[PDB]
RNA sequence: AGCUUUGCGCAGUGGCAGUAUCGUAGCCAAUGAGGUCUAUCCGAGGCGCGAUUAUUGCUAAUU
C-alpha cells in the first residue's frame, strides 16, 4: 500500500541543492514553491513526487654554418684518436680510472640557508655558480670555496644558472655571463660585476626548469612546463623556436658540442633530439618510464645519456639511433647526468639518493661512488679541466671533488 | 670578567647601530632600509639577552642584602629599579618615594613588610658601587631598547603593513621585538603569540584570577582591552590568531597594501559585534494546564530501579512509627520534635536492628563524575 | 588552477594515498590538525611529514611550514583541496595543514616511510 | 677521536670548509654517531652559522 | 576521490538508519502486516515474565523460554554464516589483493648474496616470489648471487624486508627501480659456474646490466 | 597458509547508569572550539533554541 510507497521514497536519491530541486520540480511542471514552503519542504515534495512517479631561417643557417665545420673537425679528431696506438689509449684509460677512484670530498661550503638547486662551473674552471631556492644566485671561487659576487636573483626558487660558454675567457665581465631560470618562469641575464640582472627574458608564463646556452654562445635554450621548449637569440633579443613536441612538461635541454643537434628531456618520459639546422625531430628517445630529469650530449658526438625516475641512466647511440646500454644508477630519482667535458672519459650521475656515481663512458661500469651529503643531490657539473666535480644538494651545501 | 668585558662591546655595537638608525630616520624623513630594520630587531634580542644577564648578576649580588626581594618583584626592570631606589639602606623612607611608580601599592607594602625582617647584612662599598654601575648600565640599555622600539614602531607601515592594521604599530613593535623578528614571529603558533610579553606577576594574597595570568601584549592591546572583561580572553585568542595569520602573510611581503590586514580586522570587528549582540527575544513558557486524565507509564528495569530508590525503606518505615504513650528522650538539641521513632527503641517488635539499604546510598551525577575524573 | 607557490603538489594517486594515510593516522591517534599544531609538531621534532592544502587563501598563511620542514628535515607535500584534507582528518571544517606525529611501535610506520619516500622524490 | 681531532685541527688551520668536509666524511664512515654529530653541530655554531 | 566521514557523521547515519528501521517495523506491526513482538525472556527473566505460567507448568515454561533463546541464537548463527566468505572466495579476495597492476609499471630490485647454498633459503626465496607474483631469476656463482625480483611495489617491499630481516656472507641490495615492462618469468634458480654464460643468460632477457653491477660491486667489495 | 592491528557495519551475550538523551535550511569553529592547574603550554566542538515520563515505543491490567 502507501507504506511501500513511503519505503520507496526513502530509497530515492534527491539532490540537496535548492536550485537543482527547483529545476527538477519545474521540469515536471509542478509548482516550484507552495505557500510557506521552504527548501526542506520543497525537497520533501520532490521526494514524494518522485515516489509517485624569417629570423628562424637565418638562425638555422648560422647554426649550420657554425656546426658543420665543428662536426667535421670532431670527425677527424676521432679518426686521429683511432690512429693513436691502442696501448696508449688503454694506458690513459687506466690512468683516468685510477685518478677517479682517488676522489675525495675536497671542500664543503654552505651555498645558502636554503637547498641549492643547481651548480655550474665557469668555462675557465675557476668560478662556480650555485642556484638556490631562496631566490639568490651566488658565484664561488673554485680552488677555494668563498663567495665573491652574489646576485639579487629571482623572487621564486631558482631552477638552474649556466655560465656563458665564452664567459670568463673572451667576453668582458660587464656583458652577459649567466642565465638563471626561476620557479615562476622568469629568466634573467647576469654579469660578473653587477648583482642586479642585466636583462630579463620574458614570455615564459609558466615555470621553466632548465636554461642553457648554445655552444656557439649566441642562442639560449629554455624549457617550459607548457609542453614546450624555446630558443632565445641574444643578438636578435627575441625567441626563435617555441617548439611543441612533448606531450607533458619539458624539464631538461642538452645541446650538441658540434652545435648541430639539440636534445630535450621532459616529463613525457620520452626524449626528442631536435635538429637546430632544420627544426625537425631527427630521433625520438623511448624506453624510459616516468619523467626524465636529466640529459647531456656526450662530447663524442654520437652518445646521449638520460636520467629519469626509473633509477636508471639510459645511454643512447646516435649512430645506431637506438639505446645501447641502460645503467641502473642510484636507488632514488636521478637528476644530474653529465659526461667528461673534454672527451668520453667517464659519466657522472647524481640522484635523490644523496649520492653521486662515476661510470666509464664506454663500458658503463662503476668506478667511484661520490658518497657524502645528507640531502638529495639536485645537480652537478664537471669543470672544463675535467678534474673538478661539484655536487649541490638539498643539504644546503655544495661539495668539490679532486683526486688526492 | 666576561659579562663586564662583553658589556663594553655590546654598548659600542649598540651605539654604532643606533647612529645608523638615526641616520636612516633622518634620511627617510646600496644599504636598503630593510637591513636596518633587521639589524635593529637583532639588536632588540641582543639587548634582551644582555639585560637578563645584568639582572641575574644584580640579583646574585643584591641577594646578600635583601634576598627576598627577587620573589616579591619578579620583573627584571622593576627589580633593577627597586634595588636602585632602596640600595643598601632599606629603611631610608624610599617606600613613599618613586617606588609608587615602580611597583603596585600592594607589592610596595609587601616588600616593606619583608624588609622589616630582612635578616640580611649590609653590603660593602665596592659592592654598592658595582650595584649602582650595573643598575645604570641596565637603565641605559632599557633606554636604548625603548629608542629602538620607537624607531621600529615608526617603520611598521612597511615591514608589517598587515599586522599593523590589526593591533596597531606599538603592539606590533612589542611583539616583533619580543619574538626576535618578523620571521621568528611567523614561525610560531598563535597560542604562543598570545602569550608574548606575558609576565608571571606575583599574587599577594589574591586569587590568580585577579592578577590576570597568561595575558600578554595582545591582551592589553587597544582592540582587546575595549571589550568587557568577561569577553577579553576570547578577544585575545581571536586577535592573536588573526595577528599570527597577518605575520605569516607579512613575512613573505605579500598584501603590502594591507588588504589581508583590513579583511582580518573586519572579521575581528564582526566577531566582536556578534559577541556584543543583544540577546534575542525568548518566548515565555506558560504553566502547564492541570490534567486529571489517566496516563499509562511503562515498567521494566528502569522503573524497578526507580521504585527501589524512591520506595519506602524498612529503616524509614520504622522511623515513621511513634509509640503511643512512650514518652522518649530528646536526642537532638538543635532541632526538637525530631525523633528516630521506633528505631532502636522498645516496642519496635524487632530484636535486631534494620540494616542500611544500599540502594539509597548517595551517588554523584554523571557530569559531576566526569568533572571529577577530569580534575584528576 | 592551483597556486604555483605550492610547487610540491601531489597528483591524484598520491592525493588518495595521502588522504588514506591521514585518516589512518587519525584513527591511530597520530595526527595533529591545523597549521598551529603542525608548527608545534615541527618545533618539537615529532612530525613524520606535513600535509597542507593548496586552496588556503592567502596561501602565505601556511608557506612558513615548508621552511620549518626544511629546517627540521621533514618531508612536506601540498594537496589540491582543503575540504577533502579536513574530511580525511576527521573534521567537517576545512583543514589547511595536518601533521602526522611519530609514535614508536605504530603499525603505520611502514606506510609512513613509503609516503615519505614518495613525497621526497616528487618536489622536483 | 682521530676524526674529531683532525677536524678541530682543520678548524684551527683556518680552512673551515675542509673541516666541514672531513666531518661529513667521518659521519658517512660512522653513521648514527652522536660524537661526530655533536662536533659537526658545534662547528657551524662556532662559525656563526646558527 | 572519495570523501571520508567524521565520527559524528557516522553516528548520525547509524542513528537515523536504525530509527528508520524501527519506525518501519512499528508501522508494519500497527498496520497488521507484522505480528507484535513477544517479550524477550531469559532464564533470569523467566519468572518476571511468566510467573503465573511458570508455577503451573515449570518444565513447559522452561522449554518455551529455552526454545525462544535457541531460536534467537540460531537466527544469529544463520545470519553470520549466510553472510560468510566461501573458502574459495576467501582465496579469490586474497589472490586479487596481492595482484598489483603492473600495467603502469613494474618495480625491479636487484640483490647480491655472498652465499646461497642452503636449499631451505632457496625454497624460501622461490615460494615468497611465487606467492607475491615476483617474477625474476636467481643466478648462482662462487660469490655473486644476482637476485632480480620484479613485480608490485608492495610485493617488492615485502620481499626486501624478507631478505633484510627474516632471512640472514651477507645480503646486499644492488639496485631498486622501475622499468616499463617485465623481462623475467617465474623463479628458476639457474646455476652459473662461470661469469660468461651468466652474462649471456642475463642478456637473453635483456638485463645484463644487473649482472654487470653485481659483478662490479662484488669485485669492489673483494678489493676492499 | 595461518595469525594479528585499525576503522566501519550487522548481530549475539553481559554489565552499568536514567539530573539525561536527542533535534540544529540557528550561530561560531583546526584560517583554532575551549582553557581553574602545566601557559613561548594544552587542541575540539561550543553556544542559542527546541523535544521529554531527564530518549521513545508497544503489551498487559484497572477503564
Amino acid at each position: 500500500a502507501e507504506f511501500e510507497r513511503r519505503k520507496r521514497a526513502r530509497q530515492i536519491n534527491v539532490s540537496t541543492d535548492d536550485s537543482e530541486v527547483k529545476a527538477c520540480l519545474r521540469a515536471l511542471g509542478e509548482p516550484i514553491t507552495l505557500f510557506g514552503e521552504g527548501p526542506a519542504e520543497r525537497r520533501e515534495r520532490l521526494r514524494n513526487i518522485l515516489s509517485v512517479v624569417n629570423s628562424l631561417k637565418v638562425a638555422r643557417l648560422w647554426i649550420a654554418n657554425y656546426s658543420l665545420p665543428r662536426a667535421m673537425k670532431r670527425l677527424e679528431e676521432a679518426r686521429l684518436h683511432k690512429e693513436i696506438p691502442e696501448t696508449t689509449r688503454t694506458s690513459q684509460m687506466q690512468e683516468l680510472h685510477k685518478s677517479l677512484r682517488s676522489l675525495n670530498n675536497f671542500c664543503s661550503q654552505i651555498g645558502d640557508d636554503r637547498p641549492i638547486s643547481y651548480c655550474h662551473f665557469s668555462p675557465n674552471s675557476k668560478m662556480l655558480a650555485t642556484a638556490c631556492w631562496s631566490g639568490l644566485c651566488k658565484l664561488w671561487s673554485v680552488p677555494d670555496c668563498n663567495l665573491l659576487h652574489t646576485l639579487r636573483g629571482h623572487n621564486t626558487n631558482v631552477g638552474a644558472i649556466v655560465f656563458h660558454p665564452k664567459s670568463t675567457v673572451s667576453l668582458d665581465p660587464k656583458d652577459v655571463n649567466l642565465a638563471s631560470c626561476a620557479a615562476d618562469g622568469s629568466v634573467k641575464l647576469w654579469s660578473l660585476d653587477s648583482d642586479e640582472p642585466v636583462a630579463d627574458i620574458e614570455g615564459h608564463t609558466v615555470r621553466v626548469a632548465r636554461v642553457m646556452w648554445h655552444p656557439s654562445g649566441r642562442f639560449l635554450g629554455t624549457t617550459c612546463y607548457d609542453r614546450s621548449w624555446r630558443l632565445w637569440d641574444l643578438e636578435a633579443q627575441e625567441e626563435i623556436l617555441h617548439q611543441e613536441g612533448h606531450s607533458m612538461g619539458v624539464y631538461d635541454i642538452a645541446f650538441h658540442q658540434d652545435g648541430s643537434l639539440a636534445g630535450t628531456g621532459g616529463l613525457d618520459a620520452f626524449g626528442r633530439v631536435w635538429d637546430l639546422r632544420t627544426g625537425r625531430c631527427i630521433m625520438f628517445l623511448e624506453g624510459h618510464l616516468k619523467e626524465i630529469y636529466g640529459i647531456n650530449f656526450s662530447p663524442n658526438g654520437y652518445h646521449i645519456a638520460t636520467g629519469s625516475g626509473d633509477n636508471t641512466c639510459k645511454v643512447w647511440d646516435l649512430r645506431q639511433r637506438r639505446c645501447v646500454y641502460t645503467i641502473p644508477a642510484h636507488q632514488n630519482l636521478v637528476t644530474g647526468v653529465k659526461f667528461e667535458p673534454i672527451h668520453g672519459n667517464f659519466l657522472l650521475t647524481g640522484a635523490y639518493d644523496n649520492t653521486a656515481k662515476i661510470w666509464t663512458h664506454p663500458g658503463w661500469s662503476p668506478l667511484k661512488t661520490l658518497a657524502g651529503h645528507e640531502g638529495k643531490v639536485m645537480g652537478l657539473d664537471i669543470s672544463s679541466d675535467g678534474q673538478l666535480i661539484a655536487t649541490c644538494s638539498y643539504d644546503r651545501t655544495f661539495k668539490l671533488w679532486m683526486a688526492e | 670578567a666576561k659579562l663586564w668585558d662583553s658589556k663594553m662591546f655590546a654598548e659600542i655595537m649598540m651605539k654604532i647601530e643606533e647612529y645608523i638608525s638615526k641616520q636612516a630616520k633622518a634620511s627617510e624623513v646600496a644599504a636598503p632600509e630593510y637591513r636596518v630594520i633587521v639589524d635593529a630587531n637583532n639588536l632588540t634580542v641582543e639587548i634582551e639577552n644582555e639585560l637578563n644577564i645584568i639582572h641575574k648578576f644584580i640579583r646574585d649580588k643584591y641577594s646578600k642584602r635583601f634576598p627576598e626581594l627577587e620573589s616579591l618583584v619578579p620583573n627584571a626592570l622593576d627589580y633593577i629599579r627597586t634595588v636602585k631606589e632602596l640600595g643598601n639602606s632599606l629603611d631610608k623612607c624610599k617606600n613613599n618615594e618613586n617606588l609608587q611608580q615602580i611597583l603596585t601599592n600592594a607589592t610596595i607594602m609587601v616588600v616593606s613588610v619583608t624588609a622589616s625582617t630582612t635578616q640580611g647584612q649590609q653590603l660593602s662599598e665596592e659592592e654598592l658601587e658595582r650595584l649602582e654601575e650595573a643598575c645604570d648600565m641596565a637603565l641605559e640599555l632599557n633606554a636604548s631598547k625603548h629608542r629602538i622600539y620607537e624607531y621600529v614602531e615608526s617603520r611598521m607601515s612597511f615591514i608589517a603593513p598587515n599586522l599593523s592594521i590589526i593591533i596597531g604599530a606599538s603592539t606590533a613593535a612589542k611583539i616583533m621585538g619580543v619574538a626576535g623578528g618578523l620571521t621568528n614571529l611567523s614561525k610560531m603558533p598563535a597560542c604562543n603569540i598570545m602569550l608574548l610579553g606575558a609576565q608571571r606577576k606575583t599574587l599577594s594574597g589574591f586569587s590568580s584570577t585577579s592578577v590576570l595570568p597568561h595575558t600578554g601584549y595582545i591582551y592589553h592591546s587597544d582592540i582587546v582591552q575595549s571589550l568587557p572583561p568577561d569577553l577579553r580572553r576570547k578577544a585575545a585568542r581571536l586577535v592573536a590568531a588573526k595577528c599570527t595569520l597577518a605575520a605569516r602573510v607579512d613575512s613573505f611581503h605579500e598584501s603590502t597594501e594591507g588588504k589581508v590586514g583590513y579583511e582580518l580586522k573586519d572579521e575581528i570587528e564582526r566577531k566582536f559585534d556578534k559577541w556584543q549582540e543583544p540577546p534575542p527575544v525568548k518566548q515565555v513558557k506558560p504553566l502547564p494546564a492541570p490534567l486529571d486524565g489517566q496516563r499509562k507509564k511503562r515498567g521494566g528495569r528502569r522503573y524497578r530501579k526507580m521504585k527501589e530508590r524512591l520506595g519506602l525503606t524498612e529503616i524509614r518505615k520504622q522511623a515513621n512509627r511513634m509509640s503511643f504513650g512512650e514518652i522518649e528522650e530528646d536526642a537532638y538539641q538543635e532541632d526538637l520534635g525530631f525523633s528516630l521513632g521506633h528505631l532502636g527503641k522498645s516496642g519496635s517488635g524487632r530484636v535486631r536492628q534494620t540494616q542500611v539499604n544500599e540502594a539509597t546510598k548517595a551517588r554523584i551525577s554523571k557530569t559531576l563524575q566526569r568533572t571529577l575524573q577530569k580534575q584528576s | 588552477d592551483v597556486n604555483p607557490k605550492a610547487y610540491p603538489l601531489a597528483d591524484a594517486h598520491l592525493t588518495k594515498k595521502l588522504l588514506d594515510l591521514v585518516q589512518q593516522s587519525c584513527n591511530y591517534k597520530q595526527l595533529r590538525k591545523g597549521a598551529n599544531e603542525a608548527t608545534k609538531t615541527l618545533n618539537r621534532g615529532i612530525s613524520e611529514f606535513i600535509v597542507m592544502a593548496a586552496d588556503a587563501e592567502p596561501l602565505e598563511i601556511i608557506l612558513h611550514l615548508p621552511l620549518l620542514c626544511e629546517d627540521k628535515n621533514v618531508p612536506y607535500v601540498f594537496v589540491r583541496s582543503k575540504q577533502a584534507l579536513g574530511r580525511a582528518c576527521g573534521v567537517s571544517r576545512p583543514v589547511i595543514a595536518c601533521s602526522v606525529t611519530i609514535k614508536e611501535g605504530s603499525q603505520l610506520k611502514q606506510q609512513i616511510q613509503s609516503i615519505q619516500q614518495s613525497i621526497e622524490r616528487l618536489l622536483v | 677521536p682521530l676524526w674529531l681531532l683532525l677536524s678541530r685541527l682543520e678548524e684551527k688551520i683556518g680552512q673551515l670548509t675542509r673541516a666541514r668536509a672531513i666531518l661529513e666524511k667521518s659521519r658517512l664512515k660512522n653513521p648514527k654517531n652522536p660524537g661526530l654529530w655533536l662536533e659537526s653541530v658545534r662547528l657551524e655554531y662556532r662559525a656563526g652559522l646558527k | 576521490l572519495g570523501v571520508y566521514l567524521t565520527k559524528k557523521e557516522q553516528k548520525k547515519l547509524r542513528r537515523q538508519t536504525r530509527r528508520e528501521a524501527q519506525k518501519e517495523l512499528q508501522e508494519k506491526v500497527r498496520l497488521g502486516l507484522m505480528p507484535p513482538p513477544e517479550p524477550k525472556v531469559r532464564i533470569s527473566n523467566l519468572m518476571r515474565v511468566l510467573g503465573t505460567e511458570a508455577v503451573q507448568d515449570p518444565t513447559k515454561v522452561e522449554a518455551h523460554v529455552r526454545a525462544q533463546m535457541a531460536k534467537r541464537q540460531k537466527a544469529h548463527e544463520e545470519a553470520n554464516a549466510a553472510r560468510k566468505l566461501t573458502a574459495e572466495q576467501r582465496k579469490v579476495k586474497k589472490i586479487k589483493k596481492l595482484k598489483e597492476d603492473i600495467s603502469q609499471g613494474v618495480h625491479i630490485s636487484v640483490y647480491r648474496v655472498r652465499n646461497l647454498s642452503n636449499p631451505a633459503k632457496k625454497f624460501k626465496i622461490e615460494a615468497n616470489a611465487g606467492q607475491l607474483y615476483l617474477t625474476g631469476v636467481v643466478v648462482l656463482h662462487k660469490d655473486v648471487n644476482v637476485v632480480v625480483v620484479e613485480g608490485g611495489p608492495k610485493a617488492q617491499k615485502k620481499f626486501k624486508r624478507l631478505m633484510l630481516h627474516r632471512i640472514k656472507n651477507k645480503c646486499v641490495l644492488v639496485w631498486e627501480g622501475t622499468a616499463k615492462d617485465r623481462s623475467f618469468g617465474e623463479m628458476k634458480f639457474k646455476q652459473c659456474p662461470t661469469e660468461n654464460m651468466a652474462r649471456e643468460h642475463f642478456k637473453k632477457h635483456g638485463a645484463e646490466h644487473y649482472w654487470d653491477l653485481a659483478l662490479s660491486e662484488s669485485v669492489l667489495e673483494s678489493t676492499d
